[PDB]
RNA sequence: CCAUAGGUUAAUGAGGCGAACCGGGGGAACUGAAACAUCUAAGUACCCCGAGGAAAAGAAAUCAACCGAGAUUCCCCCAG
RNA sequence: UUGAGCCUUGAUGUGUAGGAUAGGUGGGAGGCUUUGAAGUGUGGACGCCAGUCUGCAUGGAGCCGACCUUGAAAUACCACCCUUUAAUGUUUGAUGUUCUAACGUUGACCCGUAAUCCGGGUUGCGGACAGUGUCUGGUGGGUAGUUUGACUGGGGCGGUC
RNA sequence: CGCGGGGUGGAGCAGCCUGGUAGCUCGUCGGGCUCAUAACCCGAAGGUCGUCGGUUCAAAUCCGGCCCCCGCAACCA
């Protein structure tokens, strides 16, 4: 299926050539995510005139506007007090938007869409490292600790 | 019923012929699924049960082109 | 394996390029660059083999040009190979000298061929690797 | 092939028959020659000679490892041990340490009533 | 959040009955074959939906035989 | 991960006679080299371990044609490709692992709402499986339609046609 | 009506693929053994491979036919 992009993507295509995808890749994934638009011939003349410079390029600027809001988070060390047991055991460890909305008062306006934890749902007591992609390109790295409450 | 939203599809019926033409009755069923649509006009998802032919001509026509004439045919989506 | 007199050649002659009827005739004189007059090659790709001798061609080449009247041989593989000249001669001589055989092969037909004769013929100047006229 | 240099030789030396396995230090086997493939069919494998025609019939089953150095563990109550390590050694191996890895339980499981 | 879903009110229309005919969706079996299964009975009986005074079809991507004919419907022949 | 096809540098198969890890015939009987040789050292690879090969490079401008005995001609140049290898690209396939965005949810929560249905929304877990459609093999007295001969010193059994 | 497979001393099994260099298990005989039988070790006698054609420097194996036994799926005078 015959498609043209608004994103660079993930993967093979680079913003401007009409990929050949298989149908459910555009269908259920590509098009509802706004990364691409049918090829239909109605559209290809939209793009080379209307999306090729205009605004496509909004996007990857409003990256870089968020490339530094990347680095907003300046002390990237948050401690979340939950109440736990004697010498670790966690009574309920944070979650995702436990965490994001932790850094919403201590930081960046992230929600939990845009946080990747590497291991679980972070268990146990200790600063650990939790990545964050609010970015499409490079992640974050964000140091948090949790102590008994 | 057992009808695609988008085509129209309806269980017709036929014919099990065996090896020795034994004529007895039986029923095709036009593949439905039931499947959400995102709509880029109204941001939403519009859920139809549609064949899979009717996911084909939604993948040739315009989702929201479609969606005008079961507009026009009174469906309520 | 291959050294300096087929290293100008193999780049120079393309088998993987297989020519049209006016083209491989004379791409292939800048392979017979040594102290002696180079000849032909010719292996035209045929349809027979040697599953049983039912499929077998021999005969002659009535040729006015030569080396001459030429003779073959057959293989069991499947693969003629003949010599009809010099490639010192001229440039397009080649041309009416490859299709002579193929006049000569035309009336050669083997008798328990269940299948076209020829596919496609590819050439040599003895020293070189093959050129791929039709 | 792999070519490892130091290998075990381990060496299944019951009352029946023997097993020579040479393997590599993790455990993986290599190759194997027993008494009962060497011929001797019957009372013939239960003897020391046996065993030692055992050995150097697995010692030429690894000669595409070149294999210099081997560790031999002995298991079994059988003539076995005592011909087949000589065997090992005249093969051209330089063995590095023998120990005896016998299975003795520490008092359970009933063994059989056999042999009236 | 917007917006939709929903709610309320008003306007307009439908609903139900009826004999046959008509279009469509489903659709038998006894019977005939001197048994019977393919096949017949028959797309008949019946069920269901829909409409009109008629309904259906209907202006050739039709036929014809190189000569031509010119939408559909119905009757008589072709022809058992 | 990985076959299987495919592009191509590159690669393969000594019975014996007797120098000859060479597939069949030859074309043609010389390629070759100083845009720096025969002989060698080895990392290996291969192996009926018989024997050939190549790379940092030593050596470093010469090696060598049918001659030798051969049933045969010498990857000294050779064509097309045979058994098997080669790496580069392609083609899908095969599994395997992971993902989530289809789809599932007879998990939790919110709203429609005074509602154990339903729908929508968050969220969790599954996840391209499951499931359904078409096609297809197997199974299928669960069900259905039917068949199951005639003569015959009554019919059956026996025999016969 | 078609896919491949098995046929090897009296009796049963390998080596088929990668061609030459027909081996075993028992039963028969001959030795050794034992107080005797059994068992056991050594050696031997019995088939040129169901049959018919091919090629090569050499085939019992490979190439097709032809026969019997299959194991199945197929099969509407």
């Amino acid at each position: 299926m015959q498609v043209i992009l608004l994103d660079k993507v993930a993967n093979l295509g680079s913003l401007g050539d009409q990929v050949n995808v298989k149908a459910g890749y555009a269908r259920n994934f590509l098009v509802p995510q706004g990364k691409a638009v049918p090829a239909t011939k109605k559209n290809i003349e939209f793009f080379e005139a209307r999306r090729a410079e205009l605004e496509a390029k909004l996007a990857e600027v409003l990256a870089a506007a968020n490339a530094r809001a990347e680095k907003i988070n300046a002390l990237e060390t948050v401690t979340i007090a939950s109440k736990a047991g004697d010498e670790g055991k966690l009574f309920g460890s944070i979650g995702t938007r436990d965490i994001a909305d932790a850094v919403t008062a201590a930081g960046v306006e992230v929600a939990k869409s845009e946080v990747r934890l590497p291991n679980g749902v972070l268990r146990t007591t200790g600063e650990h490292e939790v990545s964050f992609q609010v970015h499409s390109e490079v992640f974050a790295k964000v140091i948090v600790n949790v102590v008994a409450e | 019923s057992r009808v695609c939203q988008v085509t129209g599809k309806r269980p017709v019926t036929g014919n099990n012929r065996s090896h020795a033409l034994n004529a007895t009755k039986r029923r095709f069923l036009p593949n439905l699924h039931s499947h959400r649509f995102w709509v880029e006009s109204e941001k939403r998802f519009v859920t139809l049960r549609v064949s899979a032919k009717g996911m084909r001509v939604i993948d040739k026509k315009g989702i929201d082109t479609v969606l005008a004439e079961l507009r026009a045919r009174g469906e309520k989506y | 394996k291959l050294t300096k007199r087929m290293r100008v050649i193999r780049e120079k002659v393309d088998a993987t390029k297989q020519y049209d009827i006016n083209e491989a005739i004379a791409l292939l004189k800048e392979l017979a660059t040594a102290k002696f007059v180079e000849s032909v090659d010719v292996a035209v790709n045929l349809g027979i083999d040697a599953r049983k001798s039912d499929q077998n061609v021999r005969g002659a080449t009535v040729l006015p040009h030569g080396t001459g009247q030429v003779r073959y041989r057959n293989d069991k593989n499947g693969i003629i190979h003949t010599t009809i000249g010099k490639v010192d001669f001229d440039a397009d001589k080649l041309k009416e000298n490859l299709e002579a055989l193929l006049v000569a092969l035309k009336k050669a037909k083997p008798t328990q061929a269940k299948g076209v004769y020829i596919k496609k013929v590819s050439i040599s100047t003895t020293m070189g690797a093959g050129v791929a006229v039709d | 092939r792999k070519q490892v240099s130091d290998g075990v030789a381990h060496i299944h030396a019951s009352f029946n028959n023997t097993i020579v396995t040479i393997t590599d230090r993790q455990g993986n086997a290599l190759g194997w020659a027993t008494a009962g493939g060497s011929g001797f069919r019957g009372s013939r494998k239960s003897t020391p000679f046996a065993a030692q025609v055992a050995a150097e019939r697995c010692a030429d089953a690894v000669k595409e490892y070149g294999i210099k150095n081997l560790e031999v563990m002995v298991k079994g109550p059988g003539p076995g041990r005592e011909s087949t390590i000589r065997a090992l050694n005249a093969a051209g191996f330089r063995i590095t340490n023998i120990t005896d890895v016998t299975p003795i339980p520490h008092n359970g499981c009933r063994p059989p009533k056999k042999r009236r």
